[PDB]
């Protein structure tokens, strides 16, 4: 394992300068991107927002999607 | 190329041949002399040489006494004088009359006109049987007509509107009889048949139309709203054109149950519309209530094997996935397991028309449900007590077979009836 200078025997004298792929307070960490969900599910099209009852009843499937 | 058949047998045949018929004259601008100041009309009628637009239909009757009154009312210049078939003596309410003496000598009358009115007919959609089940000429001529044309097209579709014998409403005594017989004749001959009720109609005046002297004049005024809506997609633009193979594809599970009903809405009095906005949302809800059936059955005591829902007028299809889809949720409507859909939907921008002189009101959304439902079996076994309660004394046999019949054709249209009864059970 010469030829090689293995990390867990480096000793400081040697070390690396991190390069841009990767975090670090000099550089400016860009936007990212995640997923956000479709909403809340429903059997019509689903919706973000939560909307009164009329017929409440509990444990029944109702509801006026048309308005 | 788009174009059907339209024929009436009966006197309720032909009573509603004057209302279906004095809208299409009046939907597209056709004056009662033929000729008006394409394929917006070929659907109904068919251009000669010169100008003239003659119907393609057929009054077919045994009483003179109503086909002449076509040929002195206004609409005379209009019908090819060959069409208004008419005879000498009637059935007198008495199927025997209407199937085995009268009936076997005017079919090969009535027949060559069919074959004279196809041969111009370049692509036809399928004939259209407007019926009223309950008399002889209604029930005999139908029953024997019916077979006929199986056995000459057979590829063609049978589209049977018959009006059905009500509970309470019921203008003859025999009528039970007859309606019967017709069963065995029109089940396995038509491809689709349509009910409703003289009596179910009559309360649609009652609440709605708020018309408290009605008359038959008055109910055709409802039905020939029903074909209209229902051909629209034939001879109208619109989203979702539906013809009608993709009407009877979706609709009619098996091969024995075609009996479905009927609805409408909105029907309001020209002055509560004032009192409304009649919106998509709003109408679907009531083409769904049980007091909007043109027939006496009450769908809360069955469930659902499909339905099909033809809107028209300013309605976009955004509003009508909606509508249905809160109806699915609603608890009372009960929709048969092996069947998730239900609903084949049919948009028209041409909105419903309106007849001077009517009782509806100039609206622009209109909406015609036809449901299969499982909850047909009620009209249905009323009949099976009516017959079984007179029959058990022969009365008025003696009439039918005095005309050719026999006794076994008794016994025999009851079992079909039964063999019927247990298909509503079967798809439980
Ligand atoms: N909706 C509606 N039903 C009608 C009308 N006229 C008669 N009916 C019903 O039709 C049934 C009798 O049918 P008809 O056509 O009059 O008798 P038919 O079939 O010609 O047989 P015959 O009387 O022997 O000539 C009755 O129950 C009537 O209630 C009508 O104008 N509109
Ligand atoms: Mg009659």
């Amino acid at each position: 394992k010469s030829a090689f200078n293995f990390t867990q025997t480096t000793p400081v004298f040697m070390d690396s300068a991190p390069r841009w792929p990767k975090e670090n307070p000099t550089w400016p960490k860009n936007m990212k991107a995640t997923m956000g969900y479709k909403g809340i599910q429903s059997n019509y099209l689903p919706t973000n927002t939560v909307t009164l009852k009329a017929v409440e009843v509990p444990g029944t499937t109702e509801r006026n999607f048309n308005f | 190329m788009r174009e059907v058949i339209s024929i009436h047998i009966g006197q309720a045949g032909i009573q509603v041949g004057n209302a279906c018929w004095e809208l299409y004259c009046l939907e597209h601008g056709i004056q009662p002399d033929g000729q008006m100041p394409d394929d917006a009309f070929n659907t109904f009628f068919s251009e000669t040489g010169a100008g003239k637009h003659v119907p393609r239909c057929i009054f077919l009757d045994l009483e003179p006494t109503v086909v002449d009154e076509v040929r002195t009312g206004t609409y005379r210049q209009l019908f090819h004088p060959e069409q208004l078939i008419s005879g000498k003596e009637d059935a007198a309410n008495n199927f025997a009359r209407g199937h085995y003496t009268i009936g076997k000598e005017i079919v090969d009358l009535a027949l060559d006109r069919i074959r004279k009115l196809a041969d111009n007919c370049t692509g036809l959609q399928g004939f259209l049987v407007f019926n009223a089940v309950g008399g002889g000429t209604g029930s005999g001529l139908g029953s024997l007509l019916l077979e006929r044309l199986s056995v000459d097209y057979g590829k063609k579709s049978k589209l049977g509107f018959t009006v059905y014998p009500s509970p309470q409403v019921s203008t003859a005594v025999v009528e039970p009889y007859n309606s019967v017989l017709s069963t065995h004749s029109l089940l396995e001959h038509t491809d689709v048949a349509v009910m409703l009720d003289n009596e179910a109609i009559y309360d649609i005046c009652r609440r709605s139309l708020d018309i408290e002297r009605p008359t038959y004049t008055n109910l055709n005024r409802l039905i020939a709203q029903v074909i209209s809506s229902l051909t629209a997609s034939l001879r109208f633009d619109g989203a979702l054109n539906v013809d009608i193979t993709e009407f009877q594809t979706n609709l009619v599970p098996y091969p024995r149950i075609h009996f479905m009903l009927s609805s409408y809405a909105p029907i309001i009095s020209a002055e509560k519309a004032y009192h409304e906005q009649l919106s998509v949302a709003e109408i679907t809800n009531a083409a769904f209530e049980p007091a909007s059936m043109m027939v006496k059955c009450d769908p809360r005591h069955g469930k659902y094997m499909a339905c099909c829902l033809m809107y028209r007028g300013d309605v976009v299809p955004k509003d009508v996935n909606a509508s249905v889809a809160t109806i699915k949720t609603k608890r009372t409507i009960q929709f048969v397991d092996w069947c998730p859909t239900g609903f084949k939907c049919g948009i028209n921008y041409q909105p419903p028309t309106v007849v001077p002189g009517g009782d509806l009101a100039k609206v622009q959304r209109a909406v015609c449900m036809i449901s299969n439902s499982t909850a047909i079996g009620e009209i249905f076994s009323r009949l099976d007590h009516k017959f079984d309660l007179m029959y058990a004394k022969r009365a008025f046999v003696h009439w039918y077979v005095g005309e050719g019949m026999e006794e076994g054709e008794f016994s025999e249209a009851r079992e079909d009836l039964a063999a019927l009864e247990k298909d509503f059970e079967e798809v439980g």
